[PDB]
């Protein structure tokens, strides 16, 4: 048996087929979540306000991930895993998070910053749920260079591309912390020592 | 002005001069001076700058996309059939009318088209069948008669004695005119 | 315009309409494309701005064929102040982003030889750009001494005797007779390439 | 580096790397190849210069202008 759990913010919702077992814990998170969402507006214009059903499930993955412990296994782990599985089925369809993020930009009226939040939430969610990106990717580009219908050269920029270079670092550290945090931390410690 | 010297040169000579010159250079530069290497097509033209099986049946729903439908009835090979279903207009003696084959074969609920001998154009026959008082019957038979005459047989199955009646519409197919290859035989029409 | 529509609707064999001396607005183009049963529309942009206007017309009817007839100042009759090459070097990439544009090169052409490097696309090599092949060509001046044009016998003789000049010297028409051609203002003040007769 | 949308599709952003459909493999046009003039034969054996233009009008890609 399953049993529904409506995630909602104004007009938009996502019906969540939660197993009978995990419903106790799941509807707790649901309640504590619904209060931390701001008041709905027309168009869902406010910065921290999900414009699509996908963003909504995004914010929930991000919330539930924040209450999950990296060394021990708490009670929220079996819930996170089902929200991921549901998100991956309804919204990714086997494609990458970035491909979805680009749909929402041209197709819907989500902003860049709301999309960078969606990417953050899903990738943070994947690592905290002990589901790393171990599988080799179905990337169409990389398949094609694989078959020799394509070839890549990697180029690396220099100084002078924008006046606000450090914001690109912020964006990496904030968006992709779970992937890049170790590297930033190592780089910082390395440079302190160099000094 | 540096290329304008020979007075009273016929216009055909000037223009063919330029075209023939390009062919000569293209042949040498890319085809090893070999005319046998030049690909061939029954007729050349009618191609928008944007753009099988020998025995098939096609059923028109109310959702069937016109463009897919006509592309299907046309077939991939460029012949009288390709023109009949894709060529937008036909000639009626200097004047250009809407292609009546496309008009009659415009898809809608009930229509069933059967292509026999798809892969040999000389023999190909496309047959439109529609509901006629409950039972489904042939309304249109499209095929070559002689090598350069298309015949669209328009059939009324509701007649004075039950025996079906035929209007043989006849069209010349001239692949020397790629832009407007189909032209209605107007004589005795 | 109403004539073409009337005639077109009686099934007259008019294939296309070319608009000369500048490019219509989107609203007016949209009219010509949808009202006049034409199989393509020819536009004769004279400047980089005019080429953009042609692109925006193509953008707006992406399944309708547009013959973009590019033309230099070196052209005969009413002419621009523009180089024949720079505008195409700047815009070629943007033009080819629109499949429905059939890009035709006009002005100064007379033969298979001078015209061929534009068909190949090898012309743009000279300027350290990649090859840029063209879909077609138009010959205005070259054709004016054909047998079946109505140009008077002595007029053909006069046209013929014009030695003409290479592209690198064409702009001297503004000052003096150049290849036996001068430029000269119309009653409205637009420049015109005419043979430097006494008149 | 960045996720964004190129309206011209001139070039791609991070999406193109990870995308699994056709949309991951886009190639920019090589103009030489895309618009290469060609030769073609009617059934009567007449030879035409095959370009985007002649392919439409079924005549040589050459015109006397107004
Ligand atoms: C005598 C003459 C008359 C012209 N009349 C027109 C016209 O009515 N409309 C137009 O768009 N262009 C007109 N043009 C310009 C041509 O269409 C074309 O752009 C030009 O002749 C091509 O350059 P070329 O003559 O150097 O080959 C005329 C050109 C000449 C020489
Ligand atoms: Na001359």
């Amino acid at each position: 048996s399953t049993r529904p759990l409506t995630l909602s913010h104004g007009s938009l919702e996502h019906v969540l087929l939660v197993p009978t077992a995990s419903f106790f814990i799941a509807s707790q998170l649901q309640e504590q979540f619904n209060k931390i969402l701001p008041e709905p507006t027309e168009g869902f214009a406010a910065d921290d306000e999900p414009t699509t059903p996908a963003e909504l499930v995004g914010k929930f993955l991000g919330y539930v991930s924040s209450l999950v412990e990296p060394s021990k296994v708490g009670q929220f782990d079996q819930v996170l895993n089902l929200c991921l599985t549901e998100f991956e089925n309804c919204y990714l369809e086997g494609n990458d998070i970035h491909a979805l993020a680009a749909k929402l930009l041209q197709e819907n009226d989500t902003t860049l910053v709301k999309t960078k939040e969606l990417i953050k939430n899903y990738i943070t969610a994947r690592i905290m749920a002990k589901r790393p990106f171990d599988k080799k990717s179905n990337s169409a580009l990389f398949r094609a260079v694989g078959e020799g219908n394509a070839q890549l050269v990697a180029i690396f920029g220099g100084q002078g591309n924008t006046d606000d270079y450090f914001e690109e670092l912020r964006d990496l550290y904030q968006t992709y912390h779970v992937l890049v945090g170790d590297l930033i931390k190592f780089s910082a410690e390395t440079l302190s020592e160099l000094i | 002005a540096q290329f304008t010297k020979v007075i009273d040169e016929p216009i055909k000579s000037i223009m063919d001069g330029i075209h023939d010159g390009h062919i000569k250079k293209l042949l040498h530069q890319y085809y090893g001076d070999d005319e046998s290497k030049i690909p061939a097509v029954e007729y050349f033209g009618g191609e928008s700058p944007v753009d099988s099986e020998d025995s098939a049946v096609f059923k028109a729903t109310s959702s069937t996309d016109e463009e897919s439908w006509f592309k299907a009835l046309a077939g991939s090979e460029i012949n009288w059939r390709h023109a009949s279903f894709l060529c937008s207009f036909i000639t009626q003696d200097k004047m250009f009318v809407s292609n009546p084959i496309r008009k009659v074969f415009k898809p809608s609920q009930g229509m069933v088209v059967e292509i026999s001998n798809g892969n040999t154009s000389s023999k190909t026959v496309v047959t439109l069948s529609e509901p006629v008082q409950g039972e489904l019957k042939p309304t249109v038979i499209l095929k070559l008669l002689k090598e350069n005459i298309i015949q669209m047989e328009m059939i009324e199955n509701r007649t004075m004695d039950g025996k079906p009646v035929s209007l043989p519409l006849l069209y010349n197919f001239n692949p020397d005119n790629g832009f407007a290859p189909i032209s209605e035989v107007m004589e005795d029409r | 315009i109403p004539l073409i529509k009337e005639l077109r609707s009686k099934g007259y064999p008019i294939q296309f309409l070319t608009i000369g001396a500048g490019v219509p607005s989107l609203e007016v183009a949209s009219e010509y494309i949808e009202t006049l049963g034409l199989k393509y529309l020819g536009l004769k942009p004279g400047s980089i701005d005019a080429i953009s206007q042609v692109i925006n017309i193509a953008k707006a009817h992406p399944n309708f064929p547009i013959a973009l007839q590019w033309t230099g100042g070196r052209g005969g009759g009413h002419h621009s102040f523009e180089d024949a090459h720079t505008p195409m070097l700047q815009m070629y990439s943007k033009i080819r982003r629109h499949p429905n544009i059939m890009l035709i090169f006009g002005s100064g052409f007379g033969s298979a030889d001078d015209t061929y490097p534009y068909l190949t696309g090898e012309w743009s090599t000279k300027f350290d750009y990649p090859p840029m092949p063209f879909d077609g060509f138009l010959f205005g001046s070259r054709v004016m001494i054909a047998k079946e044009v109505k140009t008077s016998p002595d007029a053909k003789k006069c046209i013929a005797a014009c030695t003409g000049v290479p592209d690198d010297k064409w702009e001297q028409t503004y000052k003096k007779p150049t290849g036996g051609i001068v430029t000269v203002r119309s009653e409205m003040g637009e420049p015109i390439h005419k043979i430097a007769t006494r008149g | 580096g960045t996720l964004d949308i190129n309206p011209d599709d001139d070039y791609g952003f991070k999406q193109e790397i990870f995308d699994v459909t056709s949309n991951g493999l886009k190639k920019n046009p090589n103009w030489l190849e895309e618009y290469h003039p060609k030769l073609i034969k009617n059934k009567s054996g007449k030879i035409f210069v095959e370009t985007k233009f002649s392919k439409l009008i079924g005549r040589p890609p050459l015109l006397v202008p107004g």
